[PDB]
């Protein structure tokens, strides 16, 4: 069932979505926990949170944006994380096989990927750390043409 | 077998190799890994590198070099000296409770910015190789201090070698 | 008084200022201090504005 | 129960010994000035107004020269497909750059360059004609 | 003569034909024409499948490689990569951008005495094989090693 | 099977520090040169533009060492322009320095009028076909 | 027999050589005659020679001395080195489908027209050479190019002399 829903405005949110569901919310959202299992599908346009947790198992979407300052994030096999224009201050990042992650981390980012998954940030962070495992991988994926880009310093630099 | 860089994140099955080359006696082979997997020969290797560990109360604390552990001036980490890594992951392993405190420290020589900022990616990147083996977020936390309090004299050689370091400290309850 | 950007999305944006007061811009509103908005850009953390100011991430 | 502490270094010769701690005297000598000078004239402008970057101008390289400027000037703009210009006359005393980096874009070896060369020599680009131009001051 | 060098330090011509032929028996392909040279990787004997990772063996001809390279006397060396086509324009000039990157920096690590190392990574834009079937296992993803021998 | 640690590696705790200092001085050099750079803005550099009309695109070869005003006429005789002169001559006169292979006679003047400085000035007008070459009062 | 200039632009029989001197037995003259007329031996007798065969994908490349193989400042090709042109006919016998590119290359020496000039003339001179052993019309393009794109440096004696060749492109489809 398909689902659309215009204007929350709530200080806490618990959401679990079992079947194949098509959800998409708007407002400004305080979630906390966000668990996965089937074929849903899922976005939200603002959400001012604290801290977050998503665990992603079978075929999932799911589309943020919005202030997290702590972030938290599983994926196991063949799920989509779309966490591109959801900025986040720290973050850590694990994903398994064949999954794909868009991160845009600001002051600290932590990933792993382990066997044929993918994990792309669009952001340059103050800090950065990446390991990858068997054949998963993580890449730049930025512009290169924009007017004004930053390189490197000597504290990111880290050579996959 | 073993693979070189961190084993793909896997713990390694290493009795099964003693107890293979003993069986091809598996008493012997169950007495010699009875006695490599305890916490003494443990301790001992990371004595035969250059790893040292303090034990007083209920506190313990790791001591680590960034000389050799880490590349010079940068928070990229040396992967020659991945045993010592992999065995400050098996000791680890055995207090499944505390939470941890990992801080590091750098010497007097230049800005204080700088100073911070190297402090804290390489605490950083310790964290995330601590994370990274299985430790949950919840119980990990990093901070870099400057200069702000050395343990020897910044002013002789030796002990301005001996006061760039990691300090991992860790509880019981 | 001046202003930033806290999160765009393709269409609208949200921003702060720098009194802690939230706002809402659409492709064309009008926000005081820089005037009539005309662009908004997602793949670029940038805003044109009428008086020919760009309004971008913080720092 | 041995007793042993961590760092255990390869040995030390005492001339480099005198060449440290000669080296941290001036380099907090240096820190002092350069504060004194950021505080008494602050800076406004960025030659990132001069040098923006483009497309290829994100091709990567690590450096270590020790010569005049317009052979690295060339071999730069050569690499990253542009044409090179040089105005004004080159004096007579040669203008000498140091650079000693690793693994940083072109865009920032040019800014480096553009830096160093001081009230000499300055590096302009020009990405809509694909022109890296070095002039020279009109001093002398 | 005593006091003088008679020759550049730590090169033979034996131990330069010794291993061009070992490396080109290998499957490494070096080719010289007039004074440029080129040197043919693989991709399949470097990295992962597609994944910016090396694995602990290759390092071993990466060494053998430096020391090749430690003949000559150069001033810019070129490191570029390329890859096949797999999902977007985007994903693989990073990809080849970042091999062109790790392996230029370990190779900077070892000492070869140049002035420049340039890296860029192409992509897929440039084949040298219409027959496109293999994925990393085709000819056509490879990384190109390309100096000029100076005087 | 094998990594092998950088040649030239500071194992050595003297080398370190020394490496340290070596690196912290090098900072404090880009920093005086970024508060000690003067720049111009690219909007009001005040140097001539190139005029793109077709016949300055001609390639030439030029070896010079005088007055600006013969190079001057002589860059536009060879571009079927005119040529006209407004000011007064001084004393001393004004002299510049080409010596190019082959370069395109727009650039030339634009090198003219880089090295002119702020005695003389280089206009062109390519609808009625003319340049100008005018002085400081 | 065979004639020795160019053999009145016919194919010159050999084979039938090999298996006259040996049946005057006739499996060795054939394992003699499948071993001369395979490629190798003709890309070890180019190599016997002064001329350079490079391959590297598809794409395939002979270099060619233009100091042993024309007469001196001339569009004129020299006569006693005929082995060498007779294998490269034999070789380009190999590839009935493929586009030919020949290009011509000069040093530095003299005035723009001139090296112009003389690159085209031998460039053609070599097409016209290539076209009246069979080869279509359509399937060769000659270009001349002065001293536009070197392999080897102008400031020194023996670079300057591997500077000056011509080069043979072609495809395989």
């Amino acid at each position: 069932g398909v689902t659309q829903i215009n204007g929350v405005s709530s200080r806490n949110l618990q959401i679990v979505l079992k079947g194949d569901p098509k959800v998409l919310i708007s407002g400004f959202v305080n979630l906390r926990q966000l668990d996965m299992y089937g074929k849903g599908t899922l976005s939200l346009y603002w959400i001012k949170s604290d801290t977050l947790t998503i665990r992603a198992k079978k075929a999932a979407k799911i589309q943020l944006a919005g202030i997290v300052n702590r972030l938290d994030v599983e994926l196991w096999d063949f799920a989509q994380f779309k966490g591109k224009y959801l900025r986040a201050q720290r973050s850590f990042v694990k994903t398994h096989d064949k999954s794909v992650a868009e991160i845009s981390a600001v002051n600290h980012q932590s990933s792993l990927a382990t066997d044929a998954s993918d994990i792309y940030y669009y952001n340059l962070s103050k800090t950065r750390a990446d390991f990858m495992a068997f054949n998963g991988s993580v890449l730049d994926m930025r512009e290169w043409g924009q007017s004004d880009l930053k390189d490197f310093d000597r504290y990111n630099k880290q050579f996959p | 077998c073993f693979h070189p860089p961190y084993n793909n994140f896997q713990p390694d099955r290493r009795a099964v190799k003693r107890v293979g080359v003993d069986t091809g006696g598996g008493t012997v082979g169950l007495v010699a890994s009875i006695y490599r997997d305890s916490k003494r020969k443990i301790i001992r290797d990371l004595q035969k590198q250059d790893i040292q560990y303090v034990e007083y109360g209920d506190t313990r604390t790791l001591i680590i070099p960034t000389d050799k552990y880490f590349m010079f001036s940068s928070p990229r980490l040396n992967e020659i000296c991945y045993p010592g890594l992999n065995n400050v992951i098996r000791l680890l392993n055995f207090y499944p409770q505390s939470t941890i405190y990992v801080a590091g420290f750098t010497d007097n020589v230049g800005s204080r910015s700088h100073k911070r900022k190297l402090s804290q990616a390489q605490a950083e990147t310790m964290m995330t190789f601590l994370w990274a083996n299985g430790i949950a977020a919840k119980r990990l936390k990093a901070e870099g201090y400057g200069d702000k309090n050395a343990i020897s004299d910044n002013a002789i050689i030796h002990g301005s070698a001996q006061n760039r370091r990691i300090e991992i400290q860790w509880f019981t309850s | 008084i001046i202003y930033y950007i806290q999160a765009v999305i393709p269409g609208r944006a949200w921003l702060i200022g720098s009194n802690g007061s939230t706002l809402t811009v659409r492709e064309g509103s009008k926000i005081p201090g820089y005037g009539m908005v005309k662009l908004i850009d997602s793949l670029q953390g940038r805003i044109l504005t009428s008086s020919g100011q760009v309004i971008k991430f913080s720092q | 129960m041995k007793f042993k502490k961590p760092p255990i270094n390869n040995p030390s010769d005492d001339a480099t010994i005198k060449l440290a701690e000669a080296a941290v005297s001036v380099s907090d000598s240096m820190l002092e000035m350069a504060k004194v000078e950021k505080v008494i004239t602050p800076p406004s402008k960025d030659n990132t107004l001069t040098i923006p970057n483009a497309y290829n101008l994100q091709a990567r390289a690590s450096v270590d020269w020790s010569g005049p400027i317009e052979e690295l000037t060339a071999r730069i703009a050569k690499a990253a497909h542009f044409r090179f210009r040089v105005l004004g006359k080159s004096p007579s005393v040669p203008v000498l750059i140091s650079i000693s980096t690793k693994d940083e874009s072109l865009a920032e070896i040019l800014r480096d360059i553009d830096y160093q060369a001081g009230k000499k020599a300055s590096i302009h680009v020009y990405p809509n004609s694909q022109v890296v131009e070095l002039r020279y001051a009109k001093i002398y | 003569v005593p006091k003088l060098p008679c020759r550049v330090d730590g090169a033979c011509d034996a131990t330069i034909i010794k291993m061009m032929t070992d490396l080109n028996k290998k499957g490494i392909k070096v080719a010289s024409v007039g004074q440029n040279y080129l040197i043919s990787i693989p991709a399949s004997a470097l990295f992962a499948d597609q994944s910016p990772r090396l694995n602990w063996a290759s390092y071993s001809l990466l060494n053998e490689i430096a020391a090749f390279l430690k003949q000559f006397r150069k001033i810019a060396i070129t490191v570029t990569s390329y890859s096949s086509k797999y999902v977007s324009v985007k994903r693989e000039r990073a990809l080849t951008l970042a091999r062109s990157r790790v392996v230029s920096e370990y190779l900077w690590s070892q000492g070869v005495d140049s002035r420049i190392i340039f890296t860029q990574g192409l992509g897929s834009d440039k084949p040298i094989t219409s027959y496109t079937l293999g994925g990393d296992r085709s000819p056509n993803a490879r990384v190109e090693i390309t100096f000029r021998r100076a005087v």
